[PDB]
């Protein structure tokens, strides 16, 4: 019987029937449905009857068992006495020769807080005074210490019945086992005696001891249970600079992430740490101690260097170590994070050294390039090391390959004038084999910026100015690219100047040179050749034209802060940036009061009729998500009763079964068609059900591109900002105004708010809610504001739209 | 009503009553309502309330009981007494409030109950500078004695040039604030 | 107490066989007992796994749980220790985990539950200890 | 006896050089353990070789792996042991960053804080060892006046210790510390470098702070603006009283306007006695 609530009455006829198994069945049915929660006092006399003086343990154990879990409840057969059907005749259970019955019998007796009981407890001790095993001893500690706790804090438990009443704790101590019950409020000599046996201990009653009495003087003395103390005993004797080198906390410590390259991931992270504590400037966090693993002998034999090498990864280990190690690296050895990150980055970016470092897909490339270059960019010694392996990326000569390699370096001239004339001559190399834009893009800015350095590139620039692959993009930056620096310093059949004119053509002009550009027509809408065209007033050369910018970079370009850069090494980001960090006539009228902030509503209940309404009962319900934290509690709605009825609020809980509409509320009474009768009192919404939940930015971007949020509305009455009725409102939609999505300026500054839920409707909900506010000579429609809005399947999305309008409710009766 | 008109009617909630006597500003029915929401909080909020319509006495009894002798003690000299001063000297002292027990001996002409008061939170040195300054280096040189001693040592601030303040001028202090209330 | 029940689950969705100490969780031992355990405690095949604020201890054996709850705690060893002696008594009374045998040996399983851990504090059993009981 | 425990080792002079069983290369000198490297791996040490200008070890293999020994630092570490702490300086030039500070370390449990003071590369070495030298100037040039807070709520405590006030008020003022550094400081009775270190106190609710700062001679230095300043108005009104100069008249004004905006209506003040609160005329000295 696993659980049926309607069975009691045959549990009743197989409590006693003559057969000894078919009464233990019984019982042990009835203990199963109790303890689940259900159906038990129709039983009792039956119950009780077979058991109640006998030594035979079994049904003796089973009665013994039903009192501890529901005997005060249940009275059929017991009523209420001193000496009651749990202890009456279980006198002679607790004084029987056989220590189970009445080890058991004392056990459960005293185990009650149970004031009908308490007598019979007390000389209850003495079924387990004679200690025939550790059980019994263990058990008469716990025994005296519950009577203790049952109201006999003073002289009824305290001294000895004949060995124990509160004094088993003191005898335990040196007694062959151990346990102690003087956790609280026991004898003062019992407590001293357990620091006498820390000693002469007993190792499951040393952890009994142990949580009374803490700190050794000592190493230890044995045993699991003084080990534990004594790992928490340490560290505080040595709390500076976390453990380091973790104690005896490292063997629970690795089940704490059994699944399963966490554990790694984590434990390299501690070794890291260990090794040394750095500088500590922007990823070269390594805490812990200073020289206890150093870094860095050169007479140190295998060296340190072997274990750091790990942490420098491409994956090398499996992907959540990976991130870890990457990370790792950069910790113990940087200037900052640049040092280590180039070294790092030299290994993962593409290169014809390895075929196992490059790859043809071009977007995973060109990162990678610009992951070694923003070392550079970071800091000035990486410049040196960049350069000539960024041509070592080009040597691949796919066209892609150069094309992703010209590309970043490009960019790196900007911010690095005149640095790398050098490269220049490489970077032609792979141009004419070409299927991309991307390689015409980036070789035609090398060679255009550098034109002073070399004199190759009318022959250079032409094969690819008449051979094709994909040309649109290649236009824009051409077009500003080609002329660039010293008006007159190349010539191979065609000096700079032919270059000013090819530059011209590719933009948006027509001429014959370099045997005439293979696309004019200029990339996205926007940026057309017509800037660039005007521009050149000094034919390419480093005044103010088109050499000017690119022998400069555009605004601030430092660090690891994105400007020119990216921001590590660009598969260990990958992983960071989806870390989203994510936080019967019935009358009723009616008000909400708060008094104290106890939340209630307050309800009338009126009869204004003469005929009879008596067996009137009043509840509150719970619908949903509503419930009521006490239910209205008067037997009124009588002939031409006014009552005021209180009914306490939540609006916080777990969906009913029952109707989702307003507030439920019931006045039962006289009829028997329509006994109960739901009637209402004042309005409380669907939108309660919601439960409101937080975005971050990162949260709220992820969710934008995950499910659209086209659907907007404009919502008069957030003319005001974000902070005012707007917040209010969506707040009690569920909803909170959290993080921005705007841009503000003189000519931009919507307020805009960033929302997010998470709805008890198998949805979330977000909005974005844009305020009008004019910041600009022509607004929208001026003051008032525009929500764009969505939940998953935007059936939330649409109480977003209208509750940020306006929302009041107030009567006064 | 910020007035009270319906305030006045209904007052039968300990809250309401509360509420009431912040509106009027007259908070000797606050101290009621707050000692029957039975809360500490209440105490010290209309007592600040009650420094508002000027009389320190109601504040002293309710910034007493919600424990802030050491907001007493920087009130005291500031309201003119002198006696009170010192009895919250005392039950700040045993809290070693060193913004509390510390003021009030510097309040009054002469300090010597700070020197007994750091003697006890063990800085020595503090209670030494504190007596010697008033010339009461017969105390500062106890302090110095019963621990280390040196008080040689010029600060950058004075070890003993004089302290003497003429405590408050006034006859009646501002516990006794003169109120008509409306 | 330190131990609010000492539990035998089937993910069934329900407490098959439970034992509430002293009179606290009734019902509430089936709804903590019925929803954790489904999800292997919430676990991901690890011993300790703590949600709703309770402290969840376990051994999976086949479509069953046998489980320790407590919320409080006073040591590390002493929590898995009651859990591992329960697991030597309770396959002597239902032959491994099983909801009809445990369902069938509800009296033998809670008498070892009140003798085992008595007012929440981690007591000791044994086979032979429980014979003496069930005689 | 020897902390780690030797599972090989090796007399080169009269210093025991020996592998432990934690992978340690440690030193045996003075009866003191001293760890020379750290072995990565488990590690024997076969002999030492001067040709080599090596100690040849081996693993599992009957194959050659050096180490080098440090000769340097356990040079400098040997002479610490004899006693010899300016001879191991000497070593010192030679002996780089962290080793320094450990070398220092050892020199220092040997004793001598302040030779191990000037080997120390690392500052905060040499702070606590001017602290333990009781050389509060060192210690203060160390921590050096602007921030090292920290460093100076050290040398604080220490300099209050020696009941040098001086160098006390001065650390106090560095670390800034407004609470402690007014108990120190209020003790004046003239107020002479008090008013600052609780500028802020004034307007920051840090009132009592202020007040033992200003009234401290019988003068109203700062007194009557701390609280004013906080928005408690009606002390301000009340100090004004005490002493006075009859300043009374405007406080009470800009209070008793106060009381109106603050929502009091039958304690209103906007009166001179009528409304509560009671400007200048009502009251008296």
């Amino acid at each position: 019987m696993d659980s049926e609530p309607p069975s009691e009455i045959s549990l009743k006829n197989d409590l006693e029937k003559g057969d000894v198994k078919s009464k233990t069945e019984a019982l042990k049915k009835v203990i199963i449905m109790i303890l689940n929660g259900e159906k038990l006092p129709g039983l009792l006399m039956t119950i009780i009857r077979f058991v109640l003086p006998l030594q035979d343990h079994t049904i003796k154990k089973l009665l013994l068992v039903f009192w501890e879990i529901v005997p005060k409840t249940t009275p059929d057969g017991r009523l209420l006495h001193e000496m009651i059907l749990v202890c009456d005749a279980y006198r002679k259970d607790l004084q029987h020769p056989n220590e189970f019955i009445r080890g058991s019998t004392l056990r459960f007796l005293c185990k009650l807080k149970e004031a009908e009981l308490l007598e019979p407890l007390m000389p209850a001790i003495r079924a387990c005074l004679e200690h025939r095993h550790s059980y019994v001893r263990r058990n008469a500690v716990l025994a005296i210490y519950t009577i203790y706790r049952n109201f006999e804090h003073l002289i009824p438990d305290a001294p000895e019945l004949i060995h124990d009443f509160l004094v088993n704790e003191k005898d335990a101590s040196c007694k062959r086992n151990a346990f102690m019950m003087l956790i609280h409020a026991d004898q003062d000599r019992a407590l001293d005696y357990l620091s006498t046996c820390i000693d002469q201990v007993q190792t499951f009653g040393d952890i009994l001891q142990l949580v009374i009495v803490e700190l050794i003087y000592k190493v230890c003395h044995a045993n699991p249970s003084e080990r534990a103390r004594f790992i928490r005993c340490i560290y505080n004797l040595l709390q500076s600079s976390s453990p380091a080198v973790k104690y005896e906390a490292a063997g629970t410590l690795v089940t704490l992430s059994s699944a399963p390259t966490a554990i790694k991931a984590a434990a390299q992270c501690y070794i890291d740490l260990i090794i040394k504590e750095s500088d500590n400037n922007v990823k070269l966090i390594v805490l812990d101690r200073l020289v206890e693993l150093k870094e860095h002998p050169a007479h140190e034999r295998v060296l340190q260097d072997l274990v750091m090498d790990i942490l420098r990864v491409l994956s090398t280990p499996d992907l959540e170590v990976r991130k870890k190690t990457l990370q790792l690296a950069l910790d113990l050895v940087s200037s900052r994070n640049v040092e280590e990150l180039v070294i790092v980055l030299k290994k993962e970016v593409i290169k014809t050294n390895n075929v196992s470092e490059h790859e043809d897909t071009d977007k995973y490339r060109q990162l990678l390039v610009r992951t070694l270059h923003s070392c550079s960019v970071r800091f000035p010694d990486m410049a040196a090391n960049v350069i000539p392996v960024l041509m070592e990326f080009l040597s691949d000569s796919n066209e892609a390959a150069a094309a992703d390699v010209l590309e970043f370096v490009r960019e790196a001239i900007q911010r690095f004038d005149n640095l790398r004339m050098l490269i220049v001559e490489k970077m032609l190399e792979v141009f004419h084999a070409i299927k991309s834009v991307k390689i015409y893009r980036g070789a035609l800015w090398i060679l255009g910026e550098y034109c002073s350095t070399k004199e190759d590139i009318q022959s250079v620039m032409t094969e690819v100015r008449r051979s094709l692959g994909e040309i649109p993009i290649v236009e824009s930056e051409i077009k500003k690219e080609a002329g660039e620096l010293k008006p007159e310093e190349e010539i191979t059949v065609g000096p700079v100047q032919k270059l000013v004119t090819e530059m011209g053509t590719y933009a948006t002009q027509s001429a014959l040179s370099s045997s005439r550009p293979t696309k004019k027509e200029e990339d996205r809408p926007p940026l057309r050749g017509f800037l660039l065209d005007g521009d050149f007033f000094v034919a390419a050369s480093l005044a103010t034209t088109l050499t000017k910018i690119a022998l400069r970079y555009v605004a601030l370009v430092q660090e690891k802060k994105k400007q020119n850069s990216f921001v590590a090494e660009a598969m260990l980001l990958m992983a960071t940036i989806l870390h989203l960090g994510k936080s019967d006539p019935v009358y009723a009228e009616a008000y909400v009061h708060v008094n104290q902030y106890d939340i209630v509503l307050d309800v009338l209940v009126v009869n204004q009729t003469s005929d009879t309404l008596q067996n009137c009962t009043l509840e509150l319900a719970t619908l949903g998500d509503l419930k009521l934290v006490e239910k209205p509690s008067p037997l009124t709605l009588a002939p031409h009763d006014f009552a005021n009825i209180k009914a306490n609020v939540k609006v916080a809980s777990t969906e009913n079964g029952i109707i989702f509409g307003n507030i439920v509320y019931d006045v039962s009474g006289a009829a028997s068609d329509r006994n109960c009768v739901v009637l209402s009192d004042i309005h409380i919404d669907i939108m309660d059900y919601i439960q409101p939940a937080t975005c971050t930015d990162a949260e709220f971007r992820q969710m934008w591109a995950e499910f659209e949020w086209e659907n907007k509305v404009t919502v008069n009455t957030n003319m005001t900002d974000l902070n005012d009725y707007l917040q209010h409102i969506l707040k009690s939609t569920n909803m909170k105004c959290l993080t921005p999505e705007k841009a503000l300026s003189g000519y931009c500054g919507f307020m805009a708010a960033n929302l997010y839920a998470r709805s008890i409707f198998g949805e979330d909900a977000l909005a974005n809610v844009s305020i009008e506010k004019p910041v600009h000579q022509g607004p929208d429609a001026a003051v008032t504001g525009h929500i764009r809005i969505r939940a998953k399947s935007q059936g939330m999305a649409l109480s977003l739209g209208d509750k940020i309008n306006l929302s009041q409710k107030k009567t006064s009766l | 009503k910020g007035y009270p008109e319906v305030a006045l009617h209904f007052v039968k909630d300990e809250k309401t009553r509360f509420s009431l006597a912040l509106e009027c500003g007259n908070i000797e029915i606050a101290l009621e309502a707050a000692k029957a929401l039975d809360d500490k909080n209440c105490w010290e909020k209309l007592g600040e309330v009650a420094l508002l319509q000027g009389n320190h006495q109601i504040v002293e009894m309710c910034y007493q009981r919600t424990k802030n002798f050491d907001k007493l003690s920087f009130l005291y000299l500031i309201t003119g007494n002198l006696e009170k001063l010192r009895k919250m000297m005392k039950i700040a002292e045993i809290r070693k409030d060193m913004s509390g027990h510390y003021q009030n001996a510097l309040y009054l002409g002469d300090v010597s109950e700070r020197v007994r008061i750091l003697k006890n939170c063990g800085q020595k040195s503090l209670a030494y500078l504190s007596a010697a300054t008033h010339g009461l280096d017969e105390e500062a040189e106890s302090l110095k004695e019963t621990f280390d001693p040196e008080k040689e040592t010029i600060p950058d601030i004075d070890p003993n040039a004089k302290l003497l303040q003429p405590p408050a001028p006034i006859m009646p202090l501002d516990t006794n604030w003169p109120l008509l209330t409306v | 107490m330190v131990l609010l029940a000492a539990a035998v689950c089937t993910k069934a969705g329900k407490a098959i066989v439970s034992r509430q100490f002293v009179e606290m969780t009734r019902t509430r031992i089936e709804g903590l007992l019925a929803a954790f355990p489904k999800l292997m405690n919430t676990g991901k095949q690890h011993t300790f796994v703590e949600t709703e604020s309770v402290r969840y201890v376990y051994q999976p054996m086949e479509k069953l749980y046998m489980v320790l709850i407590t919320t409080k705690n006073s040591n590390i060893l002493e929590d898995l220790e009651t859990l591992r002696l329960f697991s030597r008594v309770i396959p002597e009374y239902c032959r491994a985990l099983e909801e009809n045998e445990i369902s069938e040996h509800c009296f033998d399983l809670i008498f070892a539950f009140d003798e085992i851990v008595a007012l929440g504090y981690r007591e000791n059993v044994n086979l032979a200890q429980i014979r003496t009981f069930t005689e | 006896e020897i902390q780690e425990i030797v599972k090989t080792g090796l007399w080169v002079g009269d210093c025991f050089i020996y592998t432990s069983s934690v992978n340690r290369l440690n030193y045996y000198v003075g009866g003191e353990i001293v760890t020379i490297a750290h072995l990565d791996r488990t590690m024997y040490l076969l002999g030492y070789i001067p040709k080599d200008n090596r100690l040849y070890l081996g693993d599992k293999e009957l194959n050659i792996v050096s180490y080098s020994l440090l000769v340097s630092v356990l040079e400098y570490q040997t002479a610490v042991m004899r006693r010899d702490f300016s001879m191991a300086d000497k070593v010192l030039p030679t002996i780089p960053k962290e080793q320094r500070t450990r070398v220092a370390h050892f020199l220092e449990k040997q004793g001598f804080k302040q030779q191990a003071l000037t080997v120390s590369t690392d500052p905060e070495h040499r702070f606590e060892l001017a602290l333990q030298l009781g050389e509060l100037k060192i210690a203060y040039q160390l921590a050096v006046e602007a921030e090292s807070e920290q460093k100076w709520k050290q040398l604080a405590e220490l300099a209050i210790s020696k009941c040098q006030f001086s160098l006390a008020q001065e650390c106090l003022h560095h670390a800034q510390d407004y609470g402690g550094l007014l108990l120190l400081a209020t003790a004046s009775g003239n107020a002479s470098m008090v008013n600052k270190l609780a500028e802020g106190a004034e307007r920051d609710g840090k009132n009592n702070v202020a007040f033992m700062s200003y009234f401290l001679q019988g003068k109203l230095d700062a007194c009557l603006e701390l609280l004013i300043r906080t928005g408690r108005l009606p002390e301000a009104a009340f100090l004004a009283r005490t002493y006075l100069p009859s300043q009374v008249s405007r406080v009470v004004k800009l209070w008793r306007e106060n009381l109106s905006k603050v929502n009091q209506k039958a304690a209103e003040s906007l009166a001179d006695p009528t409304e509560y609160e009671n400007l200048f005329p009502g009251l008296k000295e």
